[PDB]
């Protein structure tokens, strides 16, 4: 199948440039187009150009020339886009997607690499349990979670038991508090008989400061 | 450029309803292509060249239009179409986006069950207590929470986050966090949130005693 595997998350200062990839598998590299596009806010995608790997010419939206510099790999059939003289406006979630020589539309999407710009250093987050109680439970059903608090920059990614709960998990977007920092919280509905006997953990990822945290939740 | 408007800009659907939603072109286009992204993925192809579905994708999606009017139609919506749909064209150069029509699912009023988590004494520790109100699998979307501590109306010091539309109960959940100091929160006994929703008919209070 076709899979577009992008870099992981980005924190750069203003005034710097970043390199992002895109490896492209389970398809022929060189038979198609590589495009690559600028989401802002979660809202509006914006195009910012093309590359053909065949022959390494590519085409640019002319508001992003001189921002962005597109390049291949066709060893290890890899995209490069580089972002140069980044400032805050360049903040926002990148993806590259395969589109043809067809008219096909873009078919196959990366997974996206968020990219940040500031001058605030990064920061991994303290990981705190919001325990399970008699004031979280309800009629066989007990609440449990835990708080991931001042972080930066986005984003955290968060698991139950390694991926194996998921029935029931709710994680919240993050909230940008007054410090300049963002927290976020991820909770799980479980049956409350099980609280004696289940173990859960929350498993938070947070790329951008090279930290995965477990934290084990307990009653009380 | 060619600038694409959608509309509406925000849709809500029972399950069953047919809905369409519109994109119109600053200038004439052709094969207008749509892709649909949930909260938190990659867009995903979802019709291309005007009317084409992309593998995987029910056929109660259709797509039409000429000149510079291009639409998008469910046929009878499911709870699973909660999304933003986006145009794109590609006749002139630079390829552009429209600005995404968001589709919300409706369905049977739902109050919010409501849970409360103290600090762990770990960050207390650090000098900082985060008190934590649960309001669990609700709709709609709007709700009020109110935090008290000690009966004293607190304002100024929480803020709320809500997550997207469960795509299969359709359902919000909400948090609220009461952000105060060590020293502060060992001042005070009772911390309580105080939940007010359409479809609760009185305020719904939970709350616990320091200790």
């Amino acid at each position: 199948q076709v899979q577009l595997q992008q870099s992981g998350p980005e924190l750069e200062k203003p005034g710097a440039s970043v390199k992002i990839s895109c490896k492209a598998s389970g398809y022929s590299f060189t038979g198609y187009t590589m495009n690559w596009v600028k989401q802002s806010h979660g809202k509006s995608l914006e195009w910012i150009g093309l590359i053909t790997p065949y022959n390494g010419a590519s085409s640019y939206n002319q508001k992003f020339r001189g921002k962005a510099t597109l390049t291949v790999d066709k060893s290890s059939s890899t995209a490069y886009m580089d972002l140069l003289s980044l400032t805050s406006e360049d903040s926002a979630v990148y993806f590259c997607a395969r589109g043809g020589y067809d008219g096909r539309g873009f078919d196959y999407w990366g997974s996206g690499t968020p990219v940040t710009v500031s001058s605030a250093s990064t920061k991994g987050p303290s990981v705190f349990p919001l325990a399970p109680s008699s004031k979280s439970t309800s009629g066989g059903t007990a609440a449990l979670g835990c708080l991931v608090k001042d972080y930066f920059p986005e984003p955290v990614t968060v698991s139950w038991n390694s991926g194996a709960l998921t029935s029931g998990v709710h994680t919240f977007p993050a909230v940008l508090q007054s410090s300049g920092l963002y927290s976020l919280s991820s909770v799980v509905t479980v049956p409350s008989s099980s609280l004696g006997t289940q173990t859960y953990i929350c498993n938070v990822n947070h790329k951008p400061s090279n930290t995965k945290v477990d934290k084990k939740v307990e009653p009380k | 450029d060619i600038e694409l408007t959608q509309s509406p800009a925000i849709m809500s659907a029972s399950p069953g309803e047919k809905v369409t939603m519109t994109c119109s072109a600053s200038s004439s286009v052709s094969y207008m292509h749509w892709y649909q992204q949930k909260s938190g993925t990659s867009p995903k192809r979802w019709i291309y060249d005007t009317s084409k579905l992309a593998s995987g994708v029910p056929g109660r999606f259709s797509g039409s239009g000429s000149g510079n009017s291009y639409s998008l139609t469910i046929s009878s919506v499911e709870a699973e179409d909660d999304a933003t749909y986006y145009c794109q064209q590609w006749s002139k150069h630079p390829l552009t986006f429209g600005s995404g029509t968001k589709v919300e699912i409706k369905r049977t009023v739902a109050a919010p069950s409501v849970f409360i988590f103290p600090p762990s004494d770990e960050q207390l520790k650090s000098g900082t207590a985060s008190v934590v109100c649960l309001l669990n699998n609700f709709y709609p979307r709007e709700a009020k929470v109110q935090w008290k501590v000690d009966n004293a109306l607190q304002s100024g010091n929480s803020q709320e986050s809500v997550t997207e539309q469960d795509s299969k109960d359709s359902t919000y959940s909400l948090s609220s966090t009461l952000t105060l100091s060590k020293a502060d929160y060992e001042k005070h006994k009772v911390y309580a949130c105080e939940v007010t929703h359409q479809g609760l008919s009185s305020p719904v209070t939970k709350s616990f005693n320091r200790g």
